[PDB]
């Protein structure tokens, strides 16, 4: 599956930062059976930590990492699963990655963005 | 091929009659489980009582005098989607005359759907004494003679008209 | 100069250098025969060893004053250069150079490329390759840029004329070789791999004859512009009439009543999306991927109880079946022309508006559908026709150009084994050892034929030794045969390799143990017939288009399978991986349908169903899973281009084939015919047996009659007496359309029609005596029409008589009754139209009958062939609740099939109804394989195919689509050549009988169409006087300028486009704007009429069509103002749409500007009359057949084709059906439900409420005569004849060019004859001929040299070298006159009306002409 993300996204501390994703799958997007998990890590060898998963809908896990800083920010009919990280701090320079399931396409997706907050 | 034909409304004294009921489907292949009552006042009176209803592949009788007996179901046979409904009276006798009603109540069956229906089929009873050729018939058999002699006259009248002349034109030359 | 070859050397460049700067300092076309790419004349014999292949000096004069120099090969093939510096870089000298151009003229060379080209094709079509391919891609690439270097290395770049980047076949693998080195280094990859199919293309250019012919097609297509044109044209009429009446007609459901939780329409189709989900709501027709259509009229289709028709959600068929825009509505219009699966969206349209629309496909099918191919068909033909007509004399002229120069050439050089042999050999007798081995092969394969799927041992033990004793009789007459010739001898004709291969193979599966299928060649046997001479003319007919298919126009076969081979490698380039991977759009278990482009084979199965003619099913498909626009424009591509390229071989076989037997010569064969000579011998034995039997037992032993006579005569023929029969005969037949399941609905009609057969019976019996009376038996009884009269009269009064009498209802009684249907029939003998309709079809019925027998023959070898591969191989273990084959992984066997229906119930082990079982049922599934309509289930059924008893598996064998394919190209493609070529050949015989004129035409229709065809003239009228009112002449020379007209096009133009822009559900406020944009339309055009009507005052009516205009405007005008009428006071949808049709008037103007377009309807309108004509025979021949069906069909089992609507019960459903298959249209659909008559498949008790029949099977004999017969009437009529009719009356239009006009001068012809005759003798010498024709003025005038012409005018001569006055006029008029056929009609008035003023006719004998004097003097 085509996912389509920046590699690398700067942004200013303190900004919004929209974290764009979305996947070239000709199946329709079923809401009952679509699959996204929207996880984070600090590094390539390091722990991911669900924050988002669209399971029937949106389900936004409130991470205490990410305070309410944690938004959807996509269109999952048109193909579009980004999310957007209010008033972006330093910690929350990692990994980012956009997990999709769109049965009954096989394939499974994956975007991984690198976050990284400048001054 | 169900067709709806409506029945007749003059039986004669003392023979069987057969009473139509037939009330086809909309669409011919969907299923269902019809069930048919029957109900009768006799002329002169206004009130409409039950006689028979057939359920399953029974028939079931009212103790109605005038129909203890003489009656036998004549519609369709071991289906439980009728979709005809036509009774038989057998010794019909003078009391049979008056207004004669054929509900039918019809459960279709669809994929996640039930829709009872239920339709009604009145009809009208009038027992005489003696058979009445239609006025159909005899109005249609009258014309058919009437035409054929008529043609037939044209044509001879024609014939001889042609033929003097022909005649005359022969002794002409 | 046959010694004319020079070495071109550096001394002879210079000094063309030097000649050619000389002339254009001072300061004619190339002589073809020299060009480049031909060959050599053999005027300059051979060439020097040491010349050839070497730079020479030009030849042809016109080069060798410009910079060139020419190159030959060892096979004479002329190659031009140029001498320029390659890239200013290397002589004609050069050793590069010189090397370069040595290689590039080689033979192996040549070679070499075509094999590299072949086998690279042959690797483009892997899907999936290994790996290591890409080394051997890497060499096709560089041999590729290897041989593109050798060329720039002799041509040069563009540094010249005669330069590589001047052909353009070379910019082909130019860019081949530019994307060969961009691919690799700098990087969509499914989209660039393709682009290397070019390779396939370039052996275009390198086989000697494919540039010719794909020259041929494209001039081919330059002519097709204005049928384009027209096509869209009509297609775009057409589709804004389908807009207009079905706009959203499509999205009719029946939704469901009863909904819960207080839910709306609108609160639920926005929340499910799955089928599963849209069969809760919607009613689904079990196993229907689409829910069911319905409508809110009385005669669309109902939906059950607690279901409404409602108009939400999709059109059927993914959304691709719809009138929603201007867009779909063209496409499903340009699938009405090419009638492909048309009947689905013929059944769709009728169930959701109603059957009454049924007209609005019936004038598409006809008017748009038929006519436009067969205008394809007659412009294809034509322009093929003039080509090769072009080509042929070319041929013949440059044959006699050879033989002129070859002349000129000419005159320019002035034991026992032996004995035993012999003794054997006088038993090779022609008459009869031949005609015995015909005999016996053609038994043998009759006893083949006999095989069948259920049979009994005994049986099988006899066809073993039947197969035996013919191969015994076959290898004894081989080896005799063998040893009386010998190999030399033997190995020469054909035939004896025939033979020679039967036996071996014979032989060889005799002895083997094992069972292969070489039983086809068993059956081929057969072929032996051919054999037979041309005694039988129509199977070498069918030889002869073979050979022609695989020999003259064989280039143009190869060119098919060419671009077949293309079109199947770029499709699986393309779309295999979006077939693999979005799969379970198009299937429900995420696997592949039968039809795909995965890989390369079924890839070519799609192509080549294509061009069968079905299209749209893949095509739907294919957009689903890859985009559409991609999806369509390859199909589109490919229907154009296969069709065309179909249609030119078609056409190119036929008139070839058929048009040279017009024009060949005798050919009466070299040995007499054995059988003619034996069956002179038989007859001669009979005739001898005759006499020799007959000569053993005579020695062993008043005036009244003819008053009746002759009055009744006057009777019979009187106008009123025939007037009276034809109206008898119309209310008969109407009286038949009532008897349907709804007459005992309907009582009273019921008695009235019992009692009108009775008087219908006397009228005809009463007529039938008048006819005896009048006519007697010898006159009546020798009549046809008569003979069936009777015939009528006698079922009737037989049907009467036993009625009446009483034992009705006796069995065959109630089957005779059905005749009644033939009652039609007694109306052929009086219209004129359908008396000569049917007069030529009975006329060519002999043809038609040999070409049917020729075409059974050669189908019952592949009956034959399909018996041994698939006889009783098509059971298999279903699951009958949702007809599901069981997987095979379990069931395997019959035996477990049978195992499962003790153990469950639901389940039978059935066969396919319509299989190749036996020889009749191959005759049958052939004619469904030939027809295209019914194939895909029998194909299916096949190629799954394990054996006898095992259940099948899923493209268990995949490659018996070759035997199809096969079949197909021959029994199907060739077959239907033969057939529409005979018929064709044969409808001009009739036709030149009655000395040329229309065979479908009575005489008052003639006289209307001499009138007609007299519009098409070109007579000039004065134009209109310009007024003198200066008020009205400003207005006059303002609206007859043509920038009026073109300003009036254009307007027109943009109000179609206008019309197009609207959709379903598309706005209010687009609504309002499009209304006000038409309303000032309508004010525009009204003001054109007005001020036509102001300057032109009385003379706007003198043009039909400016009264076109008129009325046009007077419509639109009461269309708009009634339409804004209606919407007020009432409300009325159908009739809104119906009434808004009107300001399509419009839009028709358009043809007035578009010369070319105006000559084709003028065509359509010349053949009109005979048109209506064939559509009343075939209106009878469907009214016959409806009520036959009424009769029969009426109560079949509902299966497939026979649904709720279009069943056979009323006479408007059986109509429409009819209607439906006479295109043949889905007739197996309708056939397969009455094949079925036993149980479990019907059930002969059924009760049917409302009526007394029983029953619901049909009679298989019955229904398959009924089709096979419907359909190939329909093919008989409503195709060859219709397209004989256009492919004449097309030619007849296009020949506007005509009218040839001149005066009689001939005073002047006579004040010349004078001067030279003055003695007014009517005769001249022929010294003085020669100043005569001299001393005439124009257009008679000769000027010197008049010798030359006047001998070629071969003028008759009198004793003493004299010539008569009018033999001299005659050949001048002709001279100016032509070979017209007035001149021959003039000839005979001019000669009588001279033999009635001088009686002597001594002295007008010829004795010599011109032409004959000449050759005795040389
Ligand atoms: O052909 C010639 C005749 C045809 O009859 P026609 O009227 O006399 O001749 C036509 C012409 N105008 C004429 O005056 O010259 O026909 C002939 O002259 C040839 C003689 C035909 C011989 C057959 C005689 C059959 C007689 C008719 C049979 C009577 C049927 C009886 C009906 C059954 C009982 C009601
Ligand atoms: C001249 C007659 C006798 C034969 C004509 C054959 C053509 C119709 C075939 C051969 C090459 C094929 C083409 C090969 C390449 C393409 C490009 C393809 O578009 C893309 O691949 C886009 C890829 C991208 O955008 O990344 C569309 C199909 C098409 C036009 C094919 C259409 C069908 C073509 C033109
Ligand atoms: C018994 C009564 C009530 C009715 C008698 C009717 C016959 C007089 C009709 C019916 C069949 C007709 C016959 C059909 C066939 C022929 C053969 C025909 O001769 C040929 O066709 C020769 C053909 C040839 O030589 O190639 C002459 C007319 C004739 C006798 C017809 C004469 C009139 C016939 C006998
Ligand atoms: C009653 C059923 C069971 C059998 C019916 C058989 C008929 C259909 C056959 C027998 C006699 C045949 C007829 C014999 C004679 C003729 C006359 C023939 O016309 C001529 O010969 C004209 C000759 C001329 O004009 O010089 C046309 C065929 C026809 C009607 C034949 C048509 C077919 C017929 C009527
Ligand atoms: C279809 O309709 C019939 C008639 O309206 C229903 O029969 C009734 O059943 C109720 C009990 O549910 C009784 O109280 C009535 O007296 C019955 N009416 C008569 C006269 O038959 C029938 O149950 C319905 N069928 C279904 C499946 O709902
Ligand atoms: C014939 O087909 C029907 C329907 O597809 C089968 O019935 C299904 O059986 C499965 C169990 O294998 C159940 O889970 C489904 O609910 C059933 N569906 C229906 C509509 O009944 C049936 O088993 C098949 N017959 C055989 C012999 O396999
Ligand atoms: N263009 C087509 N014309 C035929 O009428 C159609 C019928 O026959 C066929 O074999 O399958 C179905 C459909 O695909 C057909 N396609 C195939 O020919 C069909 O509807 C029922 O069989
Ligand atoms: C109806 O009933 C009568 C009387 O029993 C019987 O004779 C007749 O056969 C029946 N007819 C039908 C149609 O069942
Ligand atoms: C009808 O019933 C009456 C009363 O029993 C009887 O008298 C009469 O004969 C019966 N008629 C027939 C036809 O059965
Ligand atoms: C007929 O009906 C009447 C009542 O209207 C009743 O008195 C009489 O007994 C009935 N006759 C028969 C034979 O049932
Ligand atoms: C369903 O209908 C009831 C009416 O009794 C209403 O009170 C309720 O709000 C409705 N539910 C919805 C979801 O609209
Ligand atoms: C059918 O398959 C079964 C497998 O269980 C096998 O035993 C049997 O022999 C097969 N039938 C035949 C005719 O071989
Ligand atoms: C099953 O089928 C066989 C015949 O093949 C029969 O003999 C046997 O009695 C049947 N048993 C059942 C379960 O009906």
């Amino acid at each position: 599956m085509e996912v389509t993300v920046p590699a690398t996204l700067n942004v200013l501390n303190g900004s919004d930062a929209r974290l764009p994703c979305t996947f070239n799958s000709c199946y329709t997007v079923n809401h009952k059976q679509f699959s996204l998990n929207w996880t984070y890590q600090e590094c390539n060898n390091c722990s991911e930590e669900m924050f988002l998963q669209f399971r029937m809908k949106i389900i936004n896990l409130k991470l205490e990492r990410f305070q309410d800083r944690v938004e959807f920010s996509g269109n999952p009919s048109k193909y579009d699963v980004s999310v957007m990280l209010r008033n972006v701090q330093p910690e929350d320079e990692g990994i980012y990655n956009c997990y999709i399931m769109n049965p009954p396409d096989r394939h499974r997706g994956h975007g991984k963005i690198h976050l990284q907050v400048l001054m | 091929g169900c067709v709806e034909v409506d029945s007749e409304t003059e039986a004669v004294y003392g023979m069987t009659f057969k009473i139509l009921c037939i009330s086809c489907k909309r669409r011919s292949e969907t299923n269902a489980e019809t069930f048919t009552e029957w109900t009768f006042r006799q002329k002169g009176t206004e009130e409409f009582v039950k006689i028979l209803r057939y359920e399953n592949e029974v028939l079931q009788l009212e103790e109605d005098e005038r129909f203890e007996g003489r009656v036998v179901w004549n519609g369709s046979r071991g289906t439980k989607d009728l979709q005809d409904l036509s009774i038989f009276i057998t010794n019909v006798t003078y009391n049979h005359s008056g207004d004669y009603e054929c509900h039918v109540y019809r459960l279709l069956f669809f994929e996640n759907y039930e829709h009872n229906t239920s339709v009604v089929k009145k009809i009208h009873i009038e027992v005489v004494d003696k058979a009445n050729r239609d006025m159909a018939s005899i109005v249609s058999e009258i014309m058919m003679y009437v035409l054929i002699v008529v043609l037939t006259i044209w044509l001879v009248a024609e014939m001889i008209y042609c033929y003097k002349k022909i005649a005359a034109a022969t002794e002409t030359a | 100069g046959p010694q004319s070859f020079v070495h071109f050397t550096k001394q002879s460049l210079a000094l063309i250098e030097q000649r050619i700067a000389e002339r254009k300092s001072k300061e004619p076309k190339p002589s073809s025969d020299l060009e480049a790419g031909k060959q050599l004349p053999f005027i300059y014999g051979d060439i020097p060893p040491g010349m050839v292949s070497e730079p020479l000096e030009d030849l042809d004069p016109y080069y060798a004053d410009k910079k060139t120099f020419i190159v030959l090969n060892k096979g004479k093939t002329i190659f031009r250069f140029n001498a320029t510096p390659a890239l200013y870089m290397l002589s004609p000298f050069s050793p590069l150079r010189r090397i370069s151009i040595k290689i590039l003229v080689h033979s192996l060379f040549s070679m070499l490329i075509m094999c590299t080209i072949l086998t690279n094709c042959i690797f483009m079509t892997m899907n999936n390759p290994p790996d290591w391919t890409k080394n051997v891609e890497y060499t096709f690439t560089g041999i590729y840029t290897f041989e593109s270097l050798v060329k720039i290395l002799a041509r040069g770049f563009c540094v010249g004329e005669f330069t590589f980047l001047r052909d353009p076949w070379n910019w082909l693998d130019f860019v081949v070789i530019v994307f060969a080195y961009l691919t690799e280094f700098v990087n969509n990859v499914s989209a660039l791999r393709t682009f290397r199919v070019l390779r396939a293309l370039k052996t275009i250019s390198v086989i000697p004859g494919l540039k010719t012919i794909v020259g041929a097609l494209i001039q081919s297509v330059k002519k097709l512009s204005d049928v384009m044109i027209l096509t869209v044209f009509c297609l775009s009429v057409f589709a804004l009439i389908g807009l207009q009446l079905f706009m959203g007609n499509l999205k009719h459901k029946c939704f469901r009543n009863s909904l819960e939780n207080n839910e709306t329409l609108e609160s639920i189709m926005n929340t499910l999306e799955s089928e599963e989900d849209f069969r809760k709501y919607f009613y689904y027709l079990e196993g229907s991927k689409d829910a069911l259509l319905c409508g809110f009229s009385t005669d669309s289709g109902q939906c059950p109880e607690g279901y409404t028709c409602v108009k939400i959600g999709r059109n059927p068929d993914y959304g691709y079946t719809s009138f929603d825009t201007f867009s779909w509505a063209f496409l499903a219009l340009f699938r009405l022309m090419t009638q492909d699966y048309w009947e689905n969206l013929y059944q769709q349209t009728l169930r959701a508006a109603g059957k009454t629309y049924m007209i609005f496909f019936v004038v598409v099918i006809f008017l748009g559908s038929f006519y436009l191919i067969n205008l394809i068909l007659a412009v294809v033909a034509m322009a093929y026709k003039e080509q090769n007509q072009a080509n042929i004399e070319e041929a013949k002229q440059k044959e006699l150009e050879f033989q002129q120069m070859l002349d000129r050439l000419k005159k320019e050089q002035e034991p026992y084994w032996i004995k035993f042999k012999k003794c054997i050999y006088f038993i090779v007798m022609d008459p009869f050892v031949d005609l015995a081995i015909t005999i016996c092969i053609v038994l043998n394969t009759l006893f083949m034929a006999m095989e069948h799927h259920p049979m009994t041992e005994e049986f099988k033990n006899v066809l073993a030794i039947g197969n035996l004793v013919f191969t015994g009789i076959f290898a004894a007459e081989m080896v005799l045969k063998l040893i009386a010739m010998d190999p030399y001898e033997y190995f020469q004709v054909g035939w004896n390799i025939f033979d020679s291969l039967i036996v071996t193979l014979s032989l060889v599966e005799l002895f083997l143990a094992d069972v292969e299928g070489l039983s086809v060649l068993r059956s081929f046997r057969l072929l032996r017939v051919f054999k037979l001479a041309k005694s039988w003319p129509t199977l070498n007919m069918l030889i002869k288009i073979i050979g022609n298919s695989v020999g003259a126009l064989g280039n143009l076969t190869l060119v098919l399978a060419i671009i077949v081979f293309i079109f199947a490698v770029v499709g699986m380039q393309l779309f295999g991986k979006s077939y693999k991977e979005c799969v379970c759009k198009i299937n429900d278990d995420c696997t592949l349908p039968r039809w795909h482009m995965n890989d390369f084979f079924h890839s070519f199965l799609i192509v080549f169903r294509v061009l069968c003619g079905e299209w749209i099913e893949t095509m739907w498909d294919c957009m689903e899973v890859a985009g559409q626009a991609m999806c369509l424009i390859v199909y589109m591509m490919v229907m154009v281009i296969g069709n065309l390229v179909v249609l030119n071989l078609f056409l190119a076989l036929l008139l070839s084939s058929f048009s040279s037997d017009n024009l060949t010569a005798i050919e009466e064969d070299p040995d007499a015919n054995n059988l003619q000579i034996a069956v002179t011998r038989i007859k001669k034995g009979i005739n001898y047996v005759k006499q020799t039997l007959r000569e053993f037992i005579l020695k062993a032993f008043g005036k009244i009659w003819w008053n009746i006579r002759k009055t009744c005569y006057k009777i019979v023929e009187h106008s009123w007496f025939e007037s009276f029969i034809v109206l008898m005969i119309l209310l008969s037949s109407g009286a038949l359309a009532f008897e349907d399941i709804y007459i005992e609905r309907k009582k009273t009609i019921k008695i009235i029609l019992e009692y009108a057969d009775k008087i219908f019976t006397y009228i005809f019996i009463l007529e039938m005596l008048l006819k005896w009376i009048a006519y007697g038996y010898k006159t009546y009884f020798t009549n046809a029409w008569c003979w069936l009269d009777f015939l009528i009269v006698d079922v009737s009064l037989v049907t009467l008589v036993a009625n009446t009498l009483g034992y009705s209802d006796l069995g065959p009684i109630k089957s005779l009754r059905t005749l009644r249907a033939l009652r039609p029939l007694r109306a052929l003998s009086r219209f004129e139209g359908m008396r000569v309709v049917v007069n030529a079809l009975i006329g060519a019925i002999p043809s038609i009958m040999n070409v049917l027998l020729v075409c059974l023959i050669f189908w019952l070898i592949f009956s034959i062939m399909g018996v041994n591969l698939f006889a009783g191989k098509f059971y298999e273990c279903i699951n009958t609740t949702d007809g599901s084959r069981f997987p095979a992984s379990q069931v395997p066997n019959r035996s477990e099939c049978f195992a499962l229906m003790n153990v469950s119930q639901n389940v039978r082990w059935k066969n396919l109804k319509v299989n190749f079982d036996n020889v009749g049922l191959g005759y049958l599934s052939l004619l469904q394989v030939a027809t295209f309509k019914g194939w895909t289930i029998i194909m299916y059924a096949a190629v799954d195919s394990v054996n006898v008893d095992k259940q099948p598996k899923y493209e268990y064998s995949l490659y018996m689509y070759i035997y199809f394919v096969v079949f197909i190209i021959f029994g199907s493609f060739f077959t239907l050549n033969l057939f529409i070529g005979v018929i064709i050949d044969n409808f001009n015989q009739q036709k030149k009988k009655l000395g040329g004129q229309d065979i479908f035409m009575t005489e008052e229709q003639k006289k209307y169409y001499n009138a007609m065809k007299k519009l098409g003239s070109k007579k000039p009228q004065k134009p209109i006087p310009r007024p003198g009112n200066k008020i009205q002449g400003c207005i006059f020379d303002l609206v007859t300028n043509q920038a009026f007209d073109i300003s009036i096009m254009v307007l027109i133009c943009l109000n179609m486009v206008t019309m197009m822009v609207e959709k379903e559900g598309q706005s209010q406020h687009m609504t309002e704007v499009l209304y006000w944009i038409n309303v000032v339309f309508i004010i525009l055009f009204t003001g054109e009429c007005v001020l036509k009507l102001i300057s032109l005052r009385h003379y706007y009516f003198t043009v039909g069509w400016n009264i076109f205009d008129f009325v046009v405007v007077i419509i639109s005008i009461v269309g708009m103002f009634l339409a804004d009428l209606i919407e007020t006071y009432f409300v009325s949808p159908t009739l809104f749409r119906v009434i808004r049709l009107a300001r399509i008037g419009r839009i028709l103007r358009l043809v007035k500007g578009a010369k070319g377009i105006r000559t084709l309807l003028f065509a359509l309108m010349m053949s009109l009359p005979a048109l209506f004509n064939i559509g009343l025979l075939l209106f009878l021949v469907m009214f016959i057949y409806a009520i036959f069906g009424m009769s029969n069909f009426a109560y079949v089992k509902k299966e497939d084709g026979i649904n709720d609507m279009f069943n056979f019960e009323t006479f408007g459903n059986s109509m429409i059906c009819l209607f439906q298959i006479t295109t043949s249209a889905g007739w197996d659909g309708l056939l397969a439900p009455i094949l079925n008559s036993k149980p479990p498949d019907c059930d002969p008790k059924k009760v049917h409420p409302g009526s007394s029949v029983e029953g619901d099977c049909g009679n298989p004999s019955v229904g398959i005569f009924y089709f096979v017969s419907y359909i190939i009437i329909s093919f008989l009529v409503v195709v060859n004849m219709y397209i004989a009719v256009i492919l004449e009356n097309f030619s007849v239009a296009t020949e506007e060019s005509t009218e040839p006009l001149s005066e009689d001068d001939f005073e002047m012809f006579y004040e010349v004859w004078e001067k030279f005759d003055p003695d007014a003798t009517q005769f001249i010498e022929f010294s003085k001929l020669s100043d005569f024709a001299a001393a005439l003025d124009p257009p008679l005038l000769i000027a010197k040299p008049n010798k030359v012409q006047l001998i070629a005018m071969d003028l008759p001569m009198v004793s003493g070298d004299r010539i008569h006055c009018l033999d001299i006029l005659f050949a001048f008029t002709k001279r100016v006159l032509g070979e017209s056929g007035e001149m021959d009609s003039l000839r005979s008035q001019m000669e009588e009306r001279f033999m009635s003023a001088n009686p002597s006719k001594v002295s007008y004998e010829p004795i010599t002409t011109t032409l004959k004097r000449k050759q005795e003097d040389v």
